[PDB]
This record gives C-alpha cells, structure tokens and sequence, in this order.
C-alpha cells in the first residue's frame, strides 16, 4: 500500500524533470536509451543516427565569436557522418550525443571551471579555454544504492 | 551543526561524478 | 526486485538535480552535510570555513 504511494508521487517528479531533460527521465523509466525533446505539455520522441565515431574533434575555445560575453555551455565539436566527409559543427551533448543546432550557450561568467566527458576522456576547460585532459578513472563515482 | 560557513574548492582535486552504476 | 528499480531510476533523478544544486542531492545521499559545486559532467567537492 505504502509502495504505490512512493510510486504515485515519484511519478510527479518524473513529469517535472521531463520538462527539463526528457531524454534522461524517459530513459530511466523505459530503460532503453531514448532521446526525446520537450515541447509544451507533450514531449516528443525523436530518433538517432550514429556518425563516423572517429573522428569527432573537440575545439579548445568555448567562447563564441562574436561576442563575449556569449560562451558555449558545452565544448563545440566537429564530426563526420560516414560514409561521407562533410565536416559539421555539433556541440558535444552528454552521453555521446552530438548536438545539431540547439547550441547550449549560456553567457560568459568569470571565472569558470567545468570539465566535460566525451566517450572515455574528460576535458577540463578552465576559463572557457581548454587546460588539460583529465583522468576519467581519477574521478570517484557516487554509489547511492539503498540496498 | 550548520555553522556560518564559506565554502570553496581548495586544491584541484577532488571530484565526484554520477554514472549508471546500479544494475538489476 | 521491484525495489532496486525505484532505486535505479531514482538514481537518474539524483544525477539530474545534481546538475542544479549538487550540495543538496549529495548531502541527501551520503547524509553528511556536504557542500559541492557543479562543473560539467563531473561535480567537484569544495570544503568549508
Ligand atoms: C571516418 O571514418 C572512416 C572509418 O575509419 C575513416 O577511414 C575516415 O578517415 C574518417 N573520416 C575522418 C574525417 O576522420
Ligand atoms: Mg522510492
């Protein structure tokens, strides 16, 4: 009895964060990885295309030209579909999604320090400029399981 | 308890990340 | 069985709100009061005075 109540209200947290990042909450429910886009009261589905993999390249400046103070919230990227060789400009979404035209930018606050994981390497950006590769295994990971 | 604090990051380390670490 | 599933998806709500106010979600997990700052995909720790 008490169970379906944890269940019933924690539905309403799902509906809530769906309004923010529907990809995540939907995937969490149905377990599939599933991309999804927010639209109003009604959240549509959207399907993916896997690109060249190698190569994808991470550009070292996260400032936009022009101008300051307009800065990308995520590192910008150049990738290829394949078979093909048209060089495109995505923007490193999380969990290896490359972002078409919705460029998360986000206006220049100093001083920053964010680090972004793409594939299996972490890229530390100190002041919207790149600084160093970061050891992905150095970063301890929150285990949370109430067992 | 919950004193009047001011919090900052001293050294470079240390950082925690999330990941999908529980599997049923 | 059904338990570890409330557990598994409500991990993904934690990862989500960590991106907003990591201090809170982290404290909620580990029970300590713990300050923390958002940085990218990777959320650093920060200690108080
Ligand atoms: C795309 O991937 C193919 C497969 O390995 C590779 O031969 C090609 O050079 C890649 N293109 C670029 C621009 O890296
Ligand atoms: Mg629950």
């Amino acid at each position: 009895e008490a169970w379906c109540v944890d269940q019933r209200r924690t539905l309403e947290v799902f509906k809530e964060l769906s309004k923010i990042n529907p990809s995540a909450i939907l995937s969490a429910i149905y377990n599939k990885p599933i991309a999804a886009r927010f639209m109003g009261d009604v959240l549509g589905l959207a399907s993916c295309v896997t690109i060249n993999q190698t190569s994808v390249k991470v550009l070292r400046d996260m400032n936009v030209k022009e101008s300051p103070g307009r800065c990308y919230s995520r590192p910008v990227v150049i990738f290829n579909f394949a078979n093909s060789s048209y060089v495109q400009y995505g923007q490193l979404g999380e969990d290896n999604e490359i972002l078409l035209g919705n460029h998360r930018t986000e206006e220049c606050q100093l001083p920053s320090l964010k680090i972004f994981i793409a594939g299996n390497s972490a890229y530390e950006y100190v002041d919207y400029l790149f600084k160093r590769m970061i050891d992905l295994s150095s970063i301890s990971t929150v285990d949370s399981m109430i067992a | 308890k919950y004193p009047y604090r001011v919090c900052s990051m001293a050294q470079g380390t240390d950082l925690i990340r999330f990941e999908r670490n529980i599997v049923c």
